[PDB]
């Protein structure tokens, strides 16, 4: 019953430097 | 109809169906459903709306 994840296509927010 | 060696006479049924448009759209797309993939308690899913 916890709260999953959420998804939003963003290509920015998941940027690795 | 009729046939003699120096005359003819022929006939032909012509049945025809006409489409008649409401509205003729030009400026179209396909759409392509690509998804995405996610990891949960230890299975790769792929997602799709
Ligand atoms: C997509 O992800 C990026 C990174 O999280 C978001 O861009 C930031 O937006 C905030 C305002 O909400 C600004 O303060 C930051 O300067 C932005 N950072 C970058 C790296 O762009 C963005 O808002 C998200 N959403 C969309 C639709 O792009």
């Amino acid at each position: 019953q916890v709260l999953g994840p959420v998804i939003d296509w963003n290509v920015t927010q998941r940027a690795v430097y | 109809t009729h046939s003699s060696p120096t005359a003819t006479a022929w006939e032909i049924g012509l049945y025809y169906e006409l489409v008649i448009p409401k509205h003729i759209y030009l400026n179209n797309w396909n759409v392509v459903n690509i998804g995405h993939l996610v990891k949960s308690a230890g299975q790769l899913t792929h997602v799709t709306i």
